[PDB]
């Protein structure tokens, strides 16, 4: 069970409701979603190798600046050579997992037709 | 105008489904079949916005022609998104342009509801109906008044000058408000940076249903341009450099991260920005460690699109029973 | 009482005054009462008595709208409060359907419009700038095997709260499976669980049983060691009846879930605990005889947490709004036939009449405002018995 | 793993976001903070002991009256003169911590082939 549920995007289908709003909820949970692939995620990436794509760090920094880090996780960002996966979206979803006191299922029959 | 949902299948009746994302190309199709008619819908409504102006009552009437361009632009843009006036654009940027296409629908409704109510007549023009005055259509015998209606069609409708009622200051939201709708929709609004330049943030913010002046403004808009011109009541205040956003202008006494330090009230939805494009483990990782760092409340889940999936877990009573047995 | 409350709120801040008299206080102005010395004038209030107060036409202010606002409230509550308004009477059955609205919080013209009010006639005046602006067809509501509702394919921002509609009546199970694959069809988000009134021992017209696996590695562990008991003592055992009937009864069966809640004890001392009714040691050393009796408590554990008086005070905050808010669990309650026909082929006439006294009739409603479901594969299995 | 986790304040570094309102949201937590000692019960309780202090009930008393409840109750609390632990400070949370119950999630049986 935990093989496919927990992995799959076929996870709504157990847990429907999913959406994109851009964030979470007070209370919430947040689903990152990616794909995986090195001749995929090769491709993917074409656009950010462009020098006129590139350029526009600069033209927007002329007037507001942005938000500062730490330089090792800019570091590592930026090695584009060796990767395997790459996160494509993220959905919303408006509850917290209980995460405790097993679970039993409870199963009812339908009634006979006359 | 409406925009659809993300999991449309075309069926009899119609459904919602999210069962048939088996792949990544199932995933791109369900997202560029939205896109679609969704711009097709901002084709047929926005073109004929002048029809809420009267050309009587008010005192600004746009020129039609205002609108008549977007249909090109838009196919344009998503078509050099999708089929990887021509751009580079990323790829895995499609969820958010059918988002940006969301927003610019909801500042027209922002819009047409303000104008609704408006009435000005700067300038009376004394030789509309010098001595008379005409009443209603006459009913039918033994039938009731009409007793709720403000406007019926032949009936000389009282109009007054822009004083009363505060028609004074809606006099200028509305025009602040058009010029936003004409900003939003402009060659370079939709503007990305590449992934490795924008670190990871959370701002708090309003939710969906609060109206588009009093949300953050999203990070991938041109903010230079667009963060003057968001909401009129900031800006009659002098607070339009303070709006929860992702950027900050350039020379301003401007703390970094001074939203998430105060008290935190009238907020109840974290924006979540700078993760996409990245790996699974590290933006997973970053984003539990700034939550532990500010003392926010949610949960992190991490999902693969695919069919194939190429383990063991910590099993408290399986393991107490195969602890006897050894 | 909702209707009330916004009519009366809108109307205490209307002025109009349409045709003046101005015979009032022609030539001169009154002052209200002269307080006591030292003491400070009245400066909050604002229609003191006595004093001659302002009056005006309706024209500022933003009267011209109230003074229509108030006439369409004060009809709708005369419309309301008619003979055909509650048109569920006599009750009759629909299909299920389920409706976007918002919060009790929102004013009642902000709401969906409840499926047993006379609709054909309330569609129109139910809220005031829907009629001005021409969209009073399309507000939500119920009307105009399960129906498709529309609104449901376009963005859902400004509502929270699903009204849920047309399950009262029906069989439990049809219910449920109807609402599970409701919810599965447009991709909504709520819980859904049912509960049952009375009391424990009505629970006789079905068999109880069920699987744990925190118990299977028991199982295995005593069935073997029987086994291998069997073949030392065979001698001597194979005479003993009582041996021979707890070998072949149990024992001998591959899974503890094959064995009901009925075979564990004696049904004569059970039910004289009523008052209307008025060499061994080898499988006590080994827990032959403590497993069984483990089952049995978990299973009664289990089965006397369906009731509602014993759930409610475990998960107390029960209320009905006729639907469940988003993220929230939907409780149905439902009750056996016996107790609401109480009095109303000749063999046919007698199945019929007796089994259609032990369906399970829904009844009514609950929402709670949590989720509590989280992969264990431990289950309890209902199964109803022949007649 | 419980005699640490559910019962240091660093209970936190697993549930973020705590915060004080006074009071809990309809379906959150409500999470009670307290201290132990005898030496440290004696100081704290030093206010409530000068009549000074004491006198506030009375001229309170003039205009509006207080909640109603059982002389025993009352009798009860006033003792103070072996008492371990006291109550130092309250917290929200916007979703159940719960216990105490194992879940049913009612499901439906398969379609198998007669």
């Amino acid at each position: 069970q935990i093989m496919e549920l927990q992995l799959f995007h076929k996870f709504a289908q157990n847990n429907p409701g999913m959406e994109h709003l851009g964030g979470v909820p007070k209370g919430g949970t947040f689903v990152l979603v990616y794909v995986d692939g090195r001749e995929l995620v090769r491709n993917l990436l074409s656009a950010d190798r462009d020098p006129t794509y590139q350029a526009r760090t600069e033209v927007i920094k002329k007037y507001a600046s942005l938000p500062p880090g730490s330089p090792q996780e800019l570091a590592t960002s930026r090695e584009l050579l060796n990767r395997e996966d790459i996160v494509v979206g993220d959905f919303c979803l408006p509850y917290r997992f209980s995460s405790k006191t097993p679970t039993v299922s409870y199963v009812l029959t339908q009634p006979r037709p006359i | 105008p409406q925009v659809r949902r993300f999991g449309y299948t075309l069926e009899t009746p119609p459904v919602i489904r999210l069962s048939n994302i088996v792949d990544y190309d199932a995933f791109l199709k369900g997202y560029q079949q939205v896109c679609l008619q969704a711009i097709d819908e901002i084709d047929r409504t926005f073109p004929n916005l002048f029809r809420l102006f009267s050309p009587f009552f008010s005192s600004f009437n746009p020129a039609p022609s205002d609108f008549t361009g977007l249909k090109t632009l838009l196919n344009q843009r998503l078509s050099d998104i999708v089929s990887g006036i021509s751009q580079i654009e990323a790829q895995y940027a499609l969820q958010y342009f059918y988002d940006y296409l969301s927003q610019l629908v909801s500042a027209f409704r922002e819009l047409a509801e303000s104008a609704f109510d408006l009435m000005d007549d700067a300038t009376p023009d004394t030789r509309r109906f010098p001595k008379f005055l005409m009443l209603g259509l006459v009913p039918l015998p033994n039938q009731k008044p009409e007793v709720y209606a403000l406007n019926s069609p032949y009936r000389s409708n009282f109009s007054q000058s822009p004083i009363y009622n505060g028609n004074q200051l809606r006099v200028k939201q509305v025009r602040f408000l058009y010029d936003r709708l004409v900003r939003l929709c402009a060659a370079d609004s939709f503007y990305l940076l590449p992934f490795y330049d924008t670190p990871l943030k959370i701002t708090p913010s309003k939710d969906r249903a609060a109206t588009l002046s009093q949300q953050a403004i999203p990070y991938y808009l041109n903010y230079p341009q667009l963060y003057q011109y968001w909401s009129y009541d900031t800006y009659r205040k002098g607070r339009s450099q303070s709006h929860p956003a992702y950027f900050y202008p350039n020379n301003a006494n401007i703390t970094p991260n001074s939203d998430l330090l105060h008290r935190l009230d009238d907020y109840s939805f974290y924006r979540i920005e700078g993760h996409i494009g990245e790996a699974n483990a590290t933006a997973l990782q970053r984003i539990l460690d700034y939550q532990q760092r500010y003392n926010l409340a949610f949960d992190v889940i991490t999902l693969k699109i695919g069919n194939l999936q190429s383990i063991s877990g910590q099993f408290d009573d399986l393991n107490a029973d195969f602890g006897r047995i050894k | 009482v909702s209707a009330f409350r916004e009519l009366a709120e809108s109307a205490f801040d209307l002025m109009d005054d349409a045709t003046p008299d101005t015979r009032r206080f022609p030539k001169f102005l009154m002052l209200g009462l002269v307080p006591l010395p030292n003491q400070k004038p009245e400066v909050y209030a604002l229609n003191s008595p006595y004093r001659s107060n302002f009056s005006q036409s309706p024209i500022y202010n933003g009267n011209q709208l109230r003074v229509k606002q108030v006439r369409f409230l004060y009809d709708r509550l005369v419309r309301l409060c008619a003979a055909d308004s509650f048109y569920l009477l006599p009750f009759y059955d629909t299909p299920l359907k389920i409706t976007p609205s918002k919060d009790r919080a929102a004013t009642l013209s902000q709401q969906a419009i409840p499926y047993y009010l006379n609709y054909p006639q309330l569609y129109q005046y139910w809220s005031y700038d829907t009629y001005r602006k021409g969209r009073s067809q399309s507000h939500p509501a119920y009307f105009y095997n399960i129906t498709p509702n529309s609104d449901l394919l376009h963005r859902l921002d400004d509502y929270s709260f699903y009204r849920i509609e047309g399950h009262i009546g029906e069989a439990n199970a049809t219910a449920l499976q109807r609402i599970l694959d409701y919810q599965q069809r447009y991709n909504l988000a709520f819980d859904v669980i049912t509960l049952k009134i009375g009391n424990l021992q009505s629970f006789q017209d079905i068999n109880i049983s069920g699987q744990f696996d925190d118990l299977n590695a028991d199982f295995g562990r005593i069935k073997d060691t029987f086994a291998k008991l069997w073949q030392r003592y065979e001698e001597s055992w194979s005479r003993n009846v009582f041996l021979y009937t707890l070998k072949r009864v149990f024992f001998d069966k591959t899974s503890l879930a094959e064995i009901k809640s009925d075979q564990l004890f004696n049904p004569i001392v059970a039910r004289a605990s009523v008052k209307e009714a008025y060499a061994a040691d080898t499988l006590n050393y080994f827990e032959l005889k403590g497993l069984m009796t483990a089952y049995q408590q978990r299973l009664a554990q289990i089965m006397e947490l369906q009731l509602f008086h014993k759930f409610a005070q475990n998960n107390p905050g029960m209320e009905h709004l006729g639907g469940v808010p988003k993220g929230g669990t939907f409780v149905l309650v439902y009750v056996d036939g016996r107790e609401l026909v109480r009095n109303l082929s000749p063999q046919e006439l007698a199945t019929s009449r007796e089994l259609l006294n032990r369906e399970d009739i829904v009844v009514g409603d609950f929402c709670l405002p949590y989720r509590f479901s989280s992969p264990t594969v431990s289950y309890v299995l209902t199964q109803p018995r022949p007649i």
